[PDB]
């Protein structure tokens, strides 16, 4: 029985956050 | 019930003989005529692949027969696959009367 | 000369040995393939030849049936009876090995051949008896391939017949049409 | 039989579907004057209905478990009426009308004027050609193996 | 920015300068045919793509051929 | 079977409004290939329907489709439940 | 280049409108952008796969995330077939207060979506069971997600860029692509099944904590060694065991059973283990086979170049075709498209039938979704292939070099192709709709014993091969005295036939003359499309009516009212055409599959019997019959459930609706229209304070067909998504 911690939640938008992050700079990569 | 090592030992034994004396000069020729990847006439390597050089270091012989380690490899892979295919059929279980 | 009075193919001239013209779907056209399907014509001849003496001769002397030949075979155990004595070595992986290796070894010494001459007709090792040497070749090889081609007639007749009557073999069914030959032939097959 | 069908005649639910046809048929002529065109016209179909079922039945075809005749085509011997000769005898009639118009397009090609000809019809010479087509299959036949029926020197874009 | 090219299959009837509505085509003088003169196509800056000339032009395939291309305000036909 | 009919007309009109000249003069060339092997190609050369005649044919076959089905349905109804 | 089209000048220097949608519509087309190279060309394309990888892998996370925050996972494993699957909360401002009761469904304490993707049932068969293996794993793919987005912008940067001749290694690629990537994959997969997930569903539980001392078996790696591999079959889960607990439990890992687990009405897991290690072993096997630095294998050119038949029937034979290959990144993309979308269907026809996931085959909504999903992006896949094949034949085909081969020779005899296929497109056609009208005009009449109802004979033939016995044909696996059956009695036999006599399942369902018909109408289609498809891809280098249409491209409006008009002339045009016949066909086969399942779920087969083999009985029994909950999904005395249906439902036929505009009206008119529109704004008080930047103009000739097609098929898909979602779900049987 398990429902998901809020720190769990914040681990996963800070990782979400990095992801967006790396996403960017490929983006930059492939335009230029 | 099968012995393993016999089995194995005689399988392998058997597909290493064919390999060095029966279907040697059959590879040995058809291995000459199909020689290399080739794209646009000319080798992979010299169309500028540096990961596709080949070794030659691992590819040196002293067998009269230039016998190389990557045919022992593969005869042997071939007969411990025939080996472990024969020992599964035995102890299969499986005996259908035709 | 198979069909008397027909216009004979250009590239079956008549002089190789048993030529009779015979090409109606033009097989042979290709000079490759013609040589290639000489040297398999000689092969599967011989093999047929060297067969049906075996097909025959256990029939005659019983326990024998060249399909009940391979009868012990599909079953757990029975791994003996050449002749009505068992085979010390009768198990079926390691008849199937010897077999194996055995014929790969002899075949592929035979495809190490460079004339097409010998890779039909080797000679020396192969004629002890120099039978080769009487000046008689062209009338041997077409007695040769005259009774291959029969005995491949003979072989497709078995096996035609095994599958008609199942249980059976050529000369039961040989005794069956001595028995009542107006009513027993391949009439029941054809028309049922 | 095939498939797990049933005769028509052995079959219930053609039975059934006869007297359900034939009970609405009469639940209609219930309204009429017994001698009246319409209770005529009623009775017509009736008697239509039940020869048709019985035809039906009689002729040996193969039932559903719906009650509706099945078609078999796959060749055999007891079914050759419901798919095998209609269609030998569909492609004898189709075979004559695609000859004739085929030799009377030929036949029309070396003229003064073909599409004259094209649009108004020469019926004499369309009645000539369209009576020549009764053996049809033999002069198919034979421009086949004389080698007059094809071409090889034809009009093809850039390939 | 349209493209015409002329072809040396042309006759020289000149319809397909007749049939430019922009003033694309000329003709100009040639040897290699009858009528002694070909069509040219300097003003490629003013064709709009309309092929009236490809319509206008008796061959088996065109002598006078339009390759559309970048569009510009004068090729968009634009009166605005 | 006339309301279904008009929804069938309705239907084939749209393969004329949606579609173009060039692909069918294509295939008819083609065609006429499979003719002309057999010696028996028109003296009329065929021609796939021109731009105008096309959207002649689908307009009129679409309103037909379309009017068609109201009619079944109107009538269909209003005779049932009038 | 200064604008925005950085890769166009001729788009960046365009005045008008035409630019931003030109621009957008030709992005990702690399081979057209300004000073392209081959190099660039290959390591841009790199790069863009890698971008898709970390798409696809962000896509599972955010499922997997959404699913263990706001989902019943737990509460669905106790009770698999009582409880609805939840797939993300609603949080609408817009909503009312009557939509927030009616949203509220499982146990969830607000407005929640119910799932039809069917990931409950899978995730649950592999092992997963609670909310903290779903984060793990959601966590997992982010970091998965990030490590792609850094291989691509590594393998970009000028120290690591591959090159050229790197991208050109076929038989390297190959060899490793098929040993690793299917054969290692699967042998993981096997490693999995059999470490972890078989222990889940004896009522074991194995995670990373425990892994190194659970045993997967009470012997392990001693028989495998020993040769005895028969052991890891010795006892199998009995017919009574209780998925999820040790209920009649077996400790076998490896067994053939074959046939259903009979709680779950699914494959066995063993089975499937069995299954993936072979494949895993094949394709191991299947990796060594061309040649690499190591002076063995095959080469393929060699094996192209030999094969050719003397007498020259087939010409030069494969000769050329290498290069050809090698050097064409369309021919490439269509042969991956062709087989991608025959996998697809395979992945339908063969999911629906011999279901994988335990739990599902009851959940009859999510199979529907699961089938029709797969089938209508096979159906797009196969238009695409032939469609990046045209675009071959007109880019990529040297003609000089495949001279006189087996390519060239396709082209020869296009005539005569696209002649019988014609033929076969046009006898279908004939036969099939005069069957149906005829079959419509006997019911009519009130003599529903009159129509042409024709057994599928050879169709029940097969089914009775494969064991069936309901149509008394008895042929080999239904005849006991058959070698097959004798082979095969001990095996996998048993459960299979006992599968497949069985008539609740999906498994080799019965057929009539209704199921003969249709078949018939999907082989119209598929030879039809086929026509389509194959006219635009062989006429595309050129035609009798335009002999120069590969100096024009492979899109192009038209070539001008001369010569008869040529509108819908390029190869592209025949993509536009043949989308409609595929969306027509793959509805056909939607909808024969979706009334057909309706009908078995219900129990009432006779309907479909019946009905289907006449026009108006499909249009009575299935469309107007089962529309009845989904229109009143919201009515004047309130809304259910079904609301959202109802409203996708409307909003489906009205896109499809819109799309018809640009279908059937043209350019010009609008472009004049606009020519009215600019007058009138540039003449209106304090309307002149304002100016565009870009001339505004009418769309393009091949932009309106495609906006049309687009607004088209969205209307098909989200229509006919919610006939089908909202006719499931509202009975569920
Ligand atoms: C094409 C060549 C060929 C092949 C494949 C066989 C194969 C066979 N023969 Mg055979 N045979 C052949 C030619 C051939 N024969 C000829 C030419 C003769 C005439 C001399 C015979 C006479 C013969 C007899 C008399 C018998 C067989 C038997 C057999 C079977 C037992 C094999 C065995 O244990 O022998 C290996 C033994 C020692 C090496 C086997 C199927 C036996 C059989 O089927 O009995 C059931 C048997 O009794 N054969
Ligand atoms: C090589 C020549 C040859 C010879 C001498 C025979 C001789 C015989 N065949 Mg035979 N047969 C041959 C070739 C030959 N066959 C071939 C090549 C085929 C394959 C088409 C067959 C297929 C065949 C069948 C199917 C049957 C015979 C039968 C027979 C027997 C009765 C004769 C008859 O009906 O015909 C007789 C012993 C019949 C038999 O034995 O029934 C009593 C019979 O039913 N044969
Ligand atoms: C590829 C499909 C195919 C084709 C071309 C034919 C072709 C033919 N069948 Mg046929 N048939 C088929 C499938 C087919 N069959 C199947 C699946 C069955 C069910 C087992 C049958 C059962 C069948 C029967 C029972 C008979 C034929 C017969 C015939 C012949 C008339 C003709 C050559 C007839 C025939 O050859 O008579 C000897 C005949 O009586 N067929
Ligand atoms: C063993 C080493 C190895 C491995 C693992 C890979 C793996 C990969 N390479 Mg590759 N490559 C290799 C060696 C290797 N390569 C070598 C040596 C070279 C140079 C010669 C290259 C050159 C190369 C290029 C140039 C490219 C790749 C690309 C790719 C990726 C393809 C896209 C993908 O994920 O498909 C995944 C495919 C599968 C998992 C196969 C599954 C089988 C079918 C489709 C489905 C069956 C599964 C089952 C039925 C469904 C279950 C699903 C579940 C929902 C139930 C993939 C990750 C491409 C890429 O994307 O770049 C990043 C690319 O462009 N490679
Ligand atoms: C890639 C897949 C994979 C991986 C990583 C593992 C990993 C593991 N398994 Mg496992 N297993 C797998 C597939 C896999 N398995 C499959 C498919 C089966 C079914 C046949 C099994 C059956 C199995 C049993 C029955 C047992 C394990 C055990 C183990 C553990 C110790 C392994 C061991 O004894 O040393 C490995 C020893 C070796 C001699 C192997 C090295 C040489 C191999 C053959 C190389 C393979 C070829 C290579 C790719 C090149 C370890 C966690 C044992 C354990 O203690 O678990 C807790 C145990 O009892 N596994
Ligand atoms: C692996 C899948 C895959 C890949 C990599 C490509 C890649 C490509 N396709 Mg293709 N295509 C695919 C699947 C794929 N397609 C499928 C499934 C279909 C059928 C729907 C098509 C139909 C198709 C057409 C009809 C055309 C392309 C075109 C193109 C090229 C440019 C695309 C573009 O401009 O985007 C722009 C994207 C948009 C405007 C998004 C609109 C929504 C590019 C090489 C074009 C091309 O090469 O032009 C010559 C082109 O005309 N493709
Ligand atoms: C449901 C309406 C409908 C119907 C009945 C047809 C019927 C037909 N179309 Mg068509 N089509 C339609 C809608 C329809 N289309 C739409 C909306 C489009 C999108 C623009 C197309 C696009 C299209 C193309 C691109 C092609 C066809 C072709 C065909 C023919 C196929 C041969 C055949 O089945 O003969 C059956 C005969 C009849 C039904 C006539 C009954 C009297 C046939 C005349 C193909 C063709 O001509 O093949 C030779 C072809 O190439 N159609
Ligand atoms: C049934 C589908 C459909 C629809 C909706 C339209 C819509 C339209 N057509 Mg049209 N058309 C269609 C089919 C359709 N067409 C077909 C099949 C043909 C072929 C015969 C034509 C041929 C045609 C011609 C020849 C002409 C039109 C014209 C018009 C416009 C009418 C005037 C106007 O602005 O309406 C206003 C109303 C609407 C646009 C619909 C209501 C607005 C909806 C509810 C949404 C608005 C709010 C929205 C949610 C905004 C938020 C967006 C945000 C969330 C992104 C309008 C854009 C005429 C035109 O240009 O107008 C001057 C015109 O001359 N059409
Ligand atoms: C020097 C010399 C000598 C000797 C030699 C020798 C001794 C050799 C050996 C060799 C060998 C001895 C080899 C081997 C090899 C092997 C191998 C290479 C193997 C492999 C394997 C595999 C690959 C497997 C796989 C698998 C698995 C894992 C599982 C199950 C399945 C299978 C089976 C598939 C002499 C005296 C003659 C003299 C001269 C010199
Ligand atoms: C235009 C073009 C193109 C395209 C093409 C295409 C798109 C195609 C397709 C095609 C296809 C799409 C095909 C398919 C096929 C399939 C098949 C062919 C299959 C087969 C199968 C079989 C044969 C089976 C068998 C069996 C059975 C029945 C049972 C069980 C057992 C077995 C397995 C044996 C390309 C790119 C090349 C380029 C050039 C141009
Ligand atoms: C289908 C279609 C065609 C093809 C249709 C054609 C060629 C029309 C065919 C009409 C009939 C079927 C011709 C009949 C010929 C004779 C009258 C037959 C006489 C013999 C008996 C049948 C009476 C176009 O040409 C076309 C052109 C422009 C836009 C759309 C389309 C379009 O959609």
């Amino acid at each position: 029985m398990t429902s998901i911690s809020d720190s769990q939640i914040i681990v996963a938008l800070v990782s979400a956050f990095i992801t967006g992050i790396l996403a960017l700079r490929l983006g930059k990569s492939l335009y230029q | 019930e099968a012995n393993t090592a016999l089995t194995i030992t005689l399988s392998t034994g058997a597909l290493l003989f064919l390999g060095r004396f029966v279907f040697l000069p059959f590879q040995r020729d058809n291995v000459s005529r199909q020689g290399l990847p080739v794209q646009n006439g000319v080798t992979h390597f010299d169309a500028g692949d540096s990961r596709a050089q080949e070794v030659t270091s691992f590819l040196k012989t002293n067998d009269p027969a230039g016998f190389t380690i990557v045919d022992v490899l593969a005869w042997g892979a071939l007969g411990h696959a025939v080996g472990f295919f024969i020992l599964a059929t035995i102890n299969n279980g499986y005996n259908p009367q035709f | 000369e198979w069909l008397p009075g027909n216009p004979r193919p250009s590239y079956l001239d008549g002089s190789a040995p048993g030529d009779f013209g015979f090409d109606p779907l033009g097989l042979g056209e290709v000079p490759e393939n013609l040589e290639r399907f000489k040297e398999s014509e000689l092969i599967h001849a011989r093999w047929a030849m060297l067969a049906i003496p075996g097909v025959l001769i256990p029939e005659a002397l019983g326990y024998g049936n060249w399909v009940s030949a391979q009868k012990w075979a599909a079953t757990p155990g029975g791994q003996a009876t050449y002749l009505g004595n068992p085979v010390p070595w009768g198990n079926l992986p390691i008849i199937l090995a010897v077999e194996f290796i055995a014929i790969a070894f002899v075949e592929s010494q035979r495809n190490g051949e460079s004339d097409p001459e010998k890779r039909k007709y080797p000679g020396g090792p192969f004629d002890p008896l120099g039978f080769s040497k009487g000046a008689n070749l062209e009338e041997l090889k077409l007695k040769e391939i005259k009774n291959g081609r029969l005995a491949l007639v003979a072989f497709l007749g078995f096996v035609v017949q095994a599958v008609a009557y199942p249980g059976t073999g050529p000369l039961e069914n040989l005794k069956t049409h001595l028995a009542d030959p107006w009513h027993n032939t391949i009439a029941h097959v054809l028309i049922p | 039989d095939v498939a797990g069908l049933t005769p028509c005649k052995e079959s219930k639910g053609f039975a059934k579907r006869e007297k359900q046809e034939i009970k609405k048929l009469e639940s209609r002529l219930k309204l009429y004057a017994p001698d009246s065109a319409p209770a005529l016209a009623l009775n017509a179909t009736i008697e239509k209905t039940k020869r048709r079922f019985a035809f039906y039945g009689n002729e040996g075809l193969l039932c559903g478990t719906d009650g509706l005749p099945h078609l078999i085509v796959d060749g055999d011997q007891a079914h050759l009426g419901e798919f095998v000769y209609p269609g030998l005898v569909f492609l004898y009639i189709a075979g004559w009308i695609g000859w004739v118009g085929r030799a009377y397009l030929i036949d029309v090609r070396t003229s003064k004027k073909p599409t004259e000809k094209e649009i108004i019809i020469d019926v004499p010479l369309a009645l000539r050609i369209m009576s020549k087509g009764l053996t049809w299959p033999v002069a198919a036949i034979g421009e086949l193996r004389s080698g007059k029926l094809v071409e090889k020197s034809a009009n093809i874009t850039v390939s | 920015a349209h493209s015409v090219k002329i072809y040396d299959t042309c006759i020289g009837c000149t319809q397909c300068v007749r049939a430019c509505p922009t003033d694309v085509l000329e003709m100009v003088p040639w040897d290699g045919c009858k009528a002694s003169q070909i069509a040219s196509a300097p003003r490629t800056e003013d064709c709009v793509g309309c092929k009236r000339c490809e319509s206008a032009c008796p061959t088996d395939f065109l002598s006078v051929r339009v390759y559309l291309g970048a569009e510009t305000t004068r090729s968009m036909g634009l009166a605005y | 079977l006339l309301f279904l009919g008009a929804h069938f007309v309705w239907a084939f009109s749209l393969m004329f409004l949606f579609s173009g000249r060039g692909y069918w003069q294509e295939l008819i060339e083609s065609i006429v290939w499979a003719h002309n092997k057999l010696k028996v190609a028109p003296a009329i050369q065929p021609r796939a329907l021109s731009i105008v005649q096309g959207r002649a044919v689908g307009v009129a076959h679409y309103l037909l489709g379309g009017i068609a089905t109201t009619w079944a349905f109107f009538l269909a109804r209003i005779i049932s439940v009038g | 280049a200064s604008r925005f089209p950085k890769f166009s000048r001729g788009l960046s220097q365009d005045p008008t409108t035409r630019r931003i949608w030109f621009g957008i519509a030709t992005a990702h087309d690399f081979e057209s952008h300004d000073d392209m190279t081959e190099e660039r060309l290959y390591q841009k394309i790199f790069a863009s796969h890698f971008g898709q990888l970390a798409i696809i892998f962000l896509w599972t996370s955010g499922n997997l995330f959404h699913v263990a925050w706001q989902g019943n996972f737990e509460a669905w494993g106790q009770d698999p077939l009582h409880v609805r699957p939840i797939a993300h909360a609603i949080w609408d401002p817009h909503f009312g207060q009557p939509a927030v009761e009616a949203f509220t469904r499982g146990g969830a304490s607000g407005p929640v979506n119910i799932a039809y993707s069917g990931v409950y049932q899978w995730w649950y068969t592999i092992g997963l069971r609670t909310n903290q293996d779903l984060y793990g794993g959601s966590i997992f793919l982010l970091f998965v997600s990030a490590l792609f987005l850094i291989a691509g912008w590594l393998h970009l940067q000028p120290k690591w860029k591959p090159s050229v001749s790197w991208f050109k290694n076929a038989e390297s690629r190959l060899n490793h692509h098929l040993s690793g990537l299917f054969g290692v994959s699967s042998l993981a997969w096997t490693g999995h099944l059999v470490h972890v997930a078989i222990p889940e569903s004896r009522g074991e539980h194995v995670r990373w904590n425990n892994l190194l001392t659970a045993l997967p078996h009470p012997q392990g790696l001693g028989p495998f060694f020993a040769g005895q591999w028969n052991v890891y079959a010795q006892n199998p889960d009995s017919n009574s065991h209780l998925f999820g607990t040790s209920e009649g439990a077996g400790t076998a890992i490896l067994t053939f059973l074959g046939g259903f687990h009979p709680q779950t009405q699914s494959l066995w897991l063993t089975d499937m283990a069995h299954h993936h290690l072979a494949i895993a072993v094949i394709f191991i096997i299947a990796g060594h086979m061309y040649r690499t630095n190591f002076g063995i294998g095959h080469s393929m050119k060699e094996i192209l170049e030999a094969h050719t038949p003397p007498g020259g029937r087939l010409g030069r034979g494969h000769k050329g075709l290498y290069d050809t290959i090698n050097n064409s990144l369309h021919f490439q993309l269509g042969l991956a498209l062709a087989s991608l979308g025959v996998i697809t269907s395979l992945v339908a026809q063969h999911m629906y039938s011999l279901p994988p996931y335990a739990f599902l085959a009851q959940d009859f909504t999510t199979q529907a979704a699961l089938y029709t999903h797969h089938q209508y992006i096979a159906g797009f896949i196969m238009t695409g292939a032939f469609a990046h094949g045209a675009i071959f034949f007109i880019r990529d085909y040297n003609p000089e070099q495949n001279k006189d081969n087996v390519l060239a020779r396709m082209l020869e005899h296009k005539e005569a192709i696209i002649s019988h296929l014609s033929w076969a497109s046009l006898f279908l056609g004939f036969h099939t709709l005069g069957l149906y009208v005829h079959n419509d005009v006997m019911l009519a009449f009130g003599t529903p014993e009159k129509q042409i109802l024709i057994e599928p004979v050879f169709a029940q033939w097969i089914q009775s091969a494969h064991g069936k016995a309901l149509y008394g044909f008895d042929v080999l696996l239904s005849s006991a005295d058959s070698p097959a059956f004798n082979a095969g009695q001990t095996l996998w036999l048993p459960g299979w036939l006992d599968a497949i006599n069985n008539n609740s399942n999906s498994l080799f369902l019965t057929i009539g003359p209704g199921d003969f018909l249709v078949h018939h109408a999907i082989a119209l289609g598929l030879h039809t499309t086929t026509l389509i498809l194959v006219k635009g891809a062989l006429d595309a280098r050129g035609s009798k009516l335009m002999p120069d249409k590969k100096e024009f491209g492979y899109s192009f409006p038209c070539d001008g009212p001369g010569r008869g008009g040529t509108c819908d002339i390029s190869a592209w045009d025949a993509f536009y055409l043949a989308v409609f016949w595929m969306l027509n066909t793959i509805g056909w086969v939607t909808f024969y599959w979706h009334w057909k399942h309706i009908t078995l779920w219900q129990g009432n087969v006779a309907q479909f019997n019946e009905s289907s083999t006449y026009l108006m009985g499909w249009l009575r029994d299935y469309l107007w019959l089962n529309s009845s909950q989904l229109i009143n999904g919201y009515n004047p005395f309130g809304m259910n459930s079904l609301s959202v249906w109802a409203w996708m439902f409307l909003f489906g036929h009205l896109v499809w609706a819109t799309g018809f505009m640009f279908l059937i009206s043209w350019r010009g008119y609008w472009q004049e229209l606009i020519e009215t529109l600019a007058w009138a704004h540039e003449r209106t008080p304090l309307a002149n304070l304002v100016r565009w930047k870009d001339k505004p103009v009418a769309l393009s000739i091949v932009q309106a067909r495609l906006v049309g097609l687009a607004h088209f098929s969205v209307g098909y898909i989200f229509t006919y998504a919610a006939f089908l979602i909202a006719s499931t779900s509202g009975k569920f049987g």
